[PDB]
C-alpha cells in the first residue's frame, strides 16, 4: 500500500472567505455559537443537560498491566495510573 | 462544407439546433448540406432552382438508393450560399447544391431565414421555416 | 395506476383476450450465413477462381498468374419500427399494451431481415431454370441443382414460395409412398423430413408470399423480379449454397435487435421502438439458381 | 451533422474486413482416382500392348 | 488483530454509519514510514464512485473533491482500496443502494 | 504486377488508424483559482459593500 493517504479530501479551499460550509466557518459564526451559549433560557439549558449526560458523571483512568509499571518517581514508587 | 483551423480542414456540423430530423431514400448521390425535395414516394433528390422543390437539407453524404437523414422546419443549420447574404435575408435552393436569396431567384418566398451573414461560397447560419412542393 | 373497473372472482369477469393477426414465416437467420458485424459498413474479401496450369517448354521462364482479390461490401441499413400510446391507454387496456407492442416491434424487425434476405437471394442469383409450365416438381429442383452444378458450385438449401410448396407436394414422386420411399409428405406435408432432404439439398426454408419486396410497401423500393409460382415468369423457389449468401447484422448495443421502451419527458406518452441494421450479400451469386414458372 | 458514422467512417474508425477470405469457383478433381497412375522414370516413354 | 485495530469500536460505528447513509463505506490501507501497518483509513464516501466491469465487479474508483472554488478529480485502482456494501439490489451487486436516495420521496414529503 | 500494398490496401488489410486523438488547441483556465468564487443562491442579487 502507501505511507501517506492517496484519496483526496473536500477540506481545502479559500480559507475564512465568503463561501459557506461546516468546516469553512468564520470568527463571527464562532461568536454566534458563544451568543447562543451565553444568552441562557431554554435552549442553553437543554444543551447543558446534553453536556452533563455525556460528561458530568466523572471518570476513571486505567492502564492494562498497571502494576508492572511500578517505578520510583521521587524516592517513592508509583504506577502509571497513580502518576 | 468546410472549416479551417491552422493547417487542418474539418467538416462542418450541418445541424445547429432542432429535433425535426426525418428519414427518406436518396434518389441520387447527395452531399451534406445540399437542399433536397421529394422525387418519389419517400424518395428525395437535390432541389432545382426557383422554388417548389424543398423538403429539407441532407445531413450527411449518401450514395444513390441509401437511406438519408434530413433536417426540416424548426431546425437551425449551417449551409453554403452562392452569393453574399445578410441577417434577415430569405434564402432558398439555388439548383447548384447551394442556397441563394429569394431576391436573386425568380421565386417570391423562401424556405430559410439567414441568421448570420456570409460571403459567396461561405457557410451561413440559417433557420428553416418552410417546405415548398408542387402547387402547379 | 387507477383502473376504472374492478375484476370479480369465479371468472364472472369480462372476456379478456386478443386474437392474433397473420404471422409471417421467419427463416433468414437459419437459411443464410449470419455475420455479426463490428461495423455498420464493411467488406468480405473474395479470392479469384481456380485456373489451369500452363503448358511450357523445358528451361523456359514460368509466368506469373498469382491469386487476385476483390471484396463484396456490406452497407447495413437501419430497419426501424415504433409505437406510441398515451398513459391513459396503458392504464385502461384489456391486456398489457407494452408487451403487445414489444412483440409487434420484434416481429416487424424479423420480417424486415427476411425481406432483405429474400430480395437479395431472388434478385442476385446468377442462374435460372425456366420450367415453362411442365415438370415443375422434383424435376425442377433437380434441374436447378444442375444449373448451379454447371457453374461448379454445390447448393445445399432451397427457399420456397407457398404456390411452389403446393405444386411440389402434389408431385407423384412425393405424394406416393412407393415413389418417395416414405409416406411422410402425404401425412405431414412440409414437416416431412424428406422435404428438408431432397435433390442433395439438406435444408428447406419455407417463405411467406408477402416477404419479397414488391415495392408496394411504404419506405421500401422494390426488387427486380416477381416472387410467386402462379403465373408465366414468376420465380417461386431459389436453390443455393447457404455458405455463399451472407446476412450481415449490426447493432450499436449487443449483437442483435434492440427494443427500447421509453416515457416521453413532457407529454404522458409511453412508446416502444425497435432498431436493427441489416444487409444481405452474395459472396458467389453463381452458387444460386431461381426456379421460374 | 452531430456525429454520424458516414462522416467519420475513415477518421474515428475503419470499416471491418472479415479475416476469412471466400473462395472462388473450384473445379472437380478426380483423375488420380478415376484412372491408373504411372510414375514414369522418363518424360517420354512407351507402354507395350 | 486487537493491536492492529486498537479503536475498532469507533471505526465500526463510522464505517457502518456511512454504509447505511451511502451505497458503500470506502477506504485505504495505510502504513507507517517503516512499512508496517498503521490503520485502515476511511475516505469521504460522497467524493467516490466505482467503475464496474461488464459483470459488475469494481475495477477502479473515481474521486471528485472540492478545492478552492472548483474541483480536483482523480482515478484510483481498486487494488489498494476496500469498500463495504450493506444494502444491495442482489447478492451479485458490488455497487449497492443508498437508503436516503431509495426513500427520497418520503424524506421530501416529511420535510414539506 | 505481383501483389503489393497499393493494390490491396482495402481488400486484404485496412490502413492503421492511430489509437489516440491529437487534442488541438486548449485555452488557459485560471478564473476559479485567480478570483474569489461565490456560489450564489439566486441568479440575481446585491452584495453589501
Ligand atoms: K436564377
Ligand atoms: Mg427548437
Ligand atoms: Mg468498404
Ligand atoms: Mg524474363
Ligand atoms: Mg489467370
Ligand atoms: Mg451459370
Ligand atoms: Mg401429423
Ligand atoms: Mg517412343
Amino acid at each position: 500500500a502507501s505511507s501517506t493517504p492517496q484519496t483526496n479530501v473536500d477540506s481545502m479551499g479559500g480559507g475564512h472567505s465568503y463561501q459557506f460550509n461546516g468546516q469553512d466557518l468564520t470568527f463571527e459564526d464562532l461568536r454566534d455559537i458563544k451568543d447562543v451559549r451565553d444568552s441562557g433560557g431554554q435552549v442553553a439549558q437543554l444543551m447543558d443537560y446534553k453536556a452533563l449526560l455525556n460528561f458530568g458523571e466523572g471518570c476513571e483512568i486505567h492502564v492494562e498491566g498497571d502494576d508492572e509499571t511500578k517505578q520510583l518517581v521521587d524516592g517513592e514508587p508509583m504506577t502509571l495510573s497513580e502518576w | 462544407a468546410t472549416e479551417t483551423q491552422g493547417e487542418h480542414t474539418f467538416p462542418v456540423e450541418v445541424l445547429i439546433s432542432g429535433e425535426e430530423l426525418r428519414g427518406y431514400t436518396a434518389g441520387e448521390a447527395l452531399s451534406a448540406g445540399e437542399p433536397v425535395y421529394l422525387s418519389g414516394d419517400y424518395e428525395v433528390s437535390a432541389s432545382s432552382a426557383d422554388g417548389g422543390e424543398f423538403l429539407g437539407v441532407n445531413l450527411y453524404d449518401v450514395a444513390s438508393g441509401e437511406p438519408v437523414a434530413l433536417a426540416g422546419d424548426d431546425c437551425e443549420v449551417r449551409v453554403e450560399v452562392s452569393e453574399q447574404v445578410t441577417a434577415n435575408d430569405e434564402i432558398l435552393p439555388d439548383g447548384l447544391g447551394t442556397f441563394e436569396t429569394v431576391a436573386t431567384s425568380a421565386a417570391s418566398a423562401g424556405v430559410a431565414i439567414v441568421q448570420e451573414g456570409a460571403a459567396s461560397g461561405e457557410v451561413c447560419e440559417a433557420y428553416i421555416f418552410a417546405v415548398q412542393g408542387t402547387t402547379a | 395506476s387507477d383502473p376504472e373497473y374492478v375484476d370479480t372472482l369465479f371468472r364472472e369477469q369480462l372476456l379478456e383476450v386478443v386474437m392474433e393477426g397473420r404471422e409471417l414465416r421467419k427463416v433468414a437467420r437459419e437459411a443464410s450465413n449470419v455475420i455479426n458485424a463490428n461495423t455498420r459498413v464493411g467488406d468480405v474479401p473474395i479470392a479469384s477462381d481456380e485456373e489451369f496450369a500452363r503448358p511450357t517448354g523445358q528451361g523456359a521462364e514460368i509466368r506469373d498468374d498469382g491469386e487476385t482479390y476483390t471484396t463484396v461490401a456490406w452497407n447495413a441499413t437501419k430497419l426501424t419500427e415504433g409505437s406510441r400510446v398515451t398513459d391513459e391507454m396503458r392504464d385502461q387496456a384489456m391486456v398489457d399494451l407494452i408487451e403487445r407492442n414489444i412483440q409487434r416491434v420484434g416481429a416487424s424487425l424479423e420480417n424486415g431481415i427476411n425481406r432483405v434476405f429474400l430480395t437479395e437471394l431472388v434478385d442476385n442469383a446468377q442462374n435460372n431454370h425456366d420450367t415453362a409450365g411442365s415438370n415443375q416438381g422434383y424435376q425442377a429442383l433437380n434441374s436447378a441443382v444442375g444449373e448451379v452444378d454447371k457453374d461448379d458450385f454445390r447448393p445445399d438449401t432451397y427457399v420456397t414460395h407457398p404456390d411452389y410448396r403446393t405444386q411440389l407436394f402434389n408431385d407423384t414422386n412425393l405424394a406416393y409412398a412407393n415413389r418417395a420411399g416414405t409416406n411422410e409428405v402425404l401425412r405431414n406435408r412440409e414437416d416431412a423430413p424428406i422435404v428438408g432432404d431432397i435433390a442433395g439439398l439438406d435444408m428447406h426454408a419455407a417463405m411467406s408470399s408477402a416477404t419479397y419486396d414488391d415495392g408496394t410497401d411504404i419506405g421500401w423500393s422494390g426488387g427486380s423480379e416477381t416472387w410467386g409460382f402462379s403465373s408465366d415468369g414468376d420465380k417461386g423457389a431459389v436453390v443455393y449454397d447457404r455458405d455463399n449468401i451472407h446476412t450481415i447484422l449490426y447493432a450499436p448495443n449487443g449483437q442483435d435487435v434492440e427494443i427500447k421502451d421509453y416515457e416521453d419527458p413532457i407529454r404522458d406518452i409511453t412508446g416502444v421502438n425497435g432498431r436493427l441494421h441489416v444487409d444481405c450479400q452474395y459472396s458467389q451469386g453463381r452458387s444460386s439458381a431461381t426456379v421460374q414458372y | 451533422f452531430a456525429a454520424s458514422d458516414p462522416e467519420y467512417v475513415d477518421t474515428l474508425f475503419r470499416e471491418q474486413l472479415l479475416e476469412v477470405v471466400m473462395e472462388g469457383r473450384e473445379l472437380r478433381k478426380v483423375a488420380r482416382e478415376a484412372s491408373n497412375v504411372i510414375n514414369a522414370n522418363t518424360r517420354v516413354g512407351d507402354v507395350p500392348i | 488483530l486487537e493491536d492492529a485495530f486498537p479503536h475498532l469500536d469507533l471505526l465500526v460505528l463510522d464505517l457502518g454509519g456511512d454504509a447505511l447513509w451511502y451505497p458503500y463505506a470506502v477506504g485505504e490501507i495505510q502504513e507507517t514510514i517503516t512499512g508496517e501497518f498503521k490503520e485502515a483509513l476511511p475516505a469521504e464516501p460522497w467524493t467516490l464512485m466505482p467503475e464496474s466491469d461488464a459483470q459488475g465487479k469494481v475495477q477502479a474508483w473515481h474521486q471528485r473533491t472540492k478545492t478552492h472554488g472548483g474541483y480536483q478529480t482523480q482515478t484510483l485502482p481498486a487494488d489498494d482500496l476496500w469498500h463495504i456494501v450493506i444494502n444491495k439490489a442482489s447478492a451479485r451487486d458490488e455497487v449497492g443502494i443508498s437508503e436516503v436516495l431509495r426513500n427520497k420521496d418520503e424524506i421530501q414529503a416529511f420535510k414539506q
